[PDB]
């Protein structure tokens, strides 16, 4: 997974 | 700041004078000297608007990462996690201070009256001579009156 | 910006190779 | 800043004068001296727009890493994890301050009237003489009036 | 910055003058002196676009590392992990500030009228004399009018 | 930067002048003095493209390390791990700023008209005299008109 | 940098002049003085390509270390681990900036016409006189026209 | 760097001149003065290739250390570990910048025509006079033309 997203929450 | 307000009044008066000069430059050949009178009112806003807009595009997302678990047995478990990237527009606008918010022009034509066709033709010339903008709230009156 | 800087770094990697 | 507003008014007036000069340069041979009158209104916006757009391409992703577990027994478990790379365009635009937002031109032709065909021909010449742009909201009036 | 806007106006006027000079250099031999009139309007954008594009190639991935577990018993478990390398293009473009966004040219030919064939031939010469570009939104009018 | 834009205009005009000189050097012997007229429009892009490409070769991987477990019992377990090395090309290109994006040439030949064969022969000479490139969007008009 | 662009134009013009000189040196004895005219267009790319290639040889690996476990019982377990060494070529190329991307040559021969055999012979001489390269996109026209 | 490009052009022209001198030194005795004309085109690449190759020898490994366990019971377990030493060649090459990539030579012989046998003999002399290399893409034309 890529927390690349400035709003990444899924994380896992 | 009151000096600034004074100079704003000066700007408005200068705009009115320029529009009057253009009106004369158009009507003096057409009508003649002393056969018409016209005055112009220009109201100018001097606010300091400064806007910042951040707009997205909901209908075209792009999946960045994705997890999808789907097991069966009966039991049906459908887990899902999704991260998106969206089109992002960030526009910073800064409006000009003094803008003509409303413009009023009135022209009176000396009788000997004037026919409706020529009145409308003069109105058409003025529309474009002054830059008539009805959507802005501008107003243009053309009348045929009796000079004393 | 960041992407252009990454491109410049990739060109520098090319030059070093 | 009011001095800046004054110079903006000067710019608008200069543009109007230049357009009037071009109108004269076209119509003086065609119509003659004193057989026409024309005035031009130019409204110019002086905002300070500055936009940044970050656009992606949802329909062409490229898989960077991928995990896929698919076991059976009945029981059917389908786990999956996926990371993507997307086309990324980042464009920073800065508009020019003073842009002609609307242009109004009116031309009046002295009678002895003018036929519709020649009026439309003069209108066609002006379209291109001035750079008529209807999509911008510009307006062009050509009338045949009686000079006094 | 208003001085910059003034010099932008100067650039536009210079471009128009150059195009008029070329028009004269073409039409003066063909038509003669005083048998034609032509004016040119050139609108130039002065934005500051600056774009960065990062593009990939989804359809040609190259596997860098790979894990694949596939056991049976009945039970069938198919685990898999894969890492990819993709074609990556990173292009940074910076557009030139002043670009001709629209060009309008109008030419009027003195009567004694002109036949359609010669009008179209003159139009063909002008297309190439001026660099007519319809896809840019340019406009070219050629008319036969009665000079006074 | 507006001085830079001015010098870009100068470059474009210089290119046009050089092409006109070549056109004259070719047509003056063939046609004569005053029997032709030709004008050239050259549009030049002045962007600042700068591209970096990283390309791989998916179809020719080279195994660097490899693990392979394959046990039986019935039960069949086939584990595998593999690392690859791939052909890697990294090209950094920087385009020249001013490039001729479109070229328009028009030539008009004085009548006494010209036959189609000689018109096409002149067109063939010009193709090569100017460097005609249709794929670039260039345009070449050759007409036979009546000089006044 | 615009001075650099000017000198690039100078380089292109110098190349064209040299090719014209060679064309004259070949055709002046063969055809004579004033019996031919020829012009040359040379388009030169001035990019800054700089490439790095890392290539392997998949089909000739050399085993460096190796582990192999193979036990039986029925049960058959075949574990294996292998490390490889591969042929590795690393080439860094830097192209020359200004390269002739396309060359156009046109030659016109004065009539009194020329037979096809001699036209093709002149074309063969020019191919080699100029260095004709069709694969580069070059073009060579040889025509027989009527000089005035 | 444009000065470097200018000197590269000078190098190419010098090479062409030298080859022309050799052609004259061969053909002036054989054919005579003024009975032939010849021109030479030399295209030279000025890249900056710099290559590093690391090559192995898969088919002749030398075992450095070795472990081998082989037990029986039925059960048959064959463990093995092996380390190898391989022939390793590491060559670093740096090509010369300016290399003749293609050479074009054309020779025209004055008629009074020439027989095929003597044309081929002259071609054979030139092959070796110039260093003809067909595998490089070089081209050599020998024609018999009519001098004016």
């Amino acid at each position: 997974g890529l927390s690349r997203t400035d709003g990444r929450h899924i994380p896992a | 700041a009151s000096a600034a307000r004074r100079k704003e009044q000066e700007l408005e008066r200068s705009q009115e004078q320029a529009l009057r000069e253009k009106i004369d430059s158009v009507l003096l050949p057409i009508l003649g000297y002393g056969n018409y009178t016209a005055q112009v009112d220009i109201q100018m806003d001097f606010s300091a608007v400064e806007q910042t807009r951040k707009r997205f595009d909901p209908n075209t997302p792009a999946t960045r990462s994705e997890y999808a678990l789907e097991d069966y047995n009966g039991s049906v478990r459908k887990e899902s996690t999704r991260n998106f990237e969206l089109d992002t527009t960030i526009s910073h606008e800064r409006k000009q201070t003094g803008t003509v918010a409303r413009q009023t022009v009135s022209v009176a034509i000396k009788d000997r009256p004037m026919s409706e066709s020529e009145i409308n033709a003069i109105r058409q010339v003025l529309i474009g001579t002054v830059g008539f903008d009805q959507g802005r709230g501008d107003l243009l009156n053309v009348l045929s009156v009796k000079f004393a | 910006v960041d992407g252009i800087q990454a491109e410049m770094r990739a060109m520098m990697v090319e030059a070093t190779n």
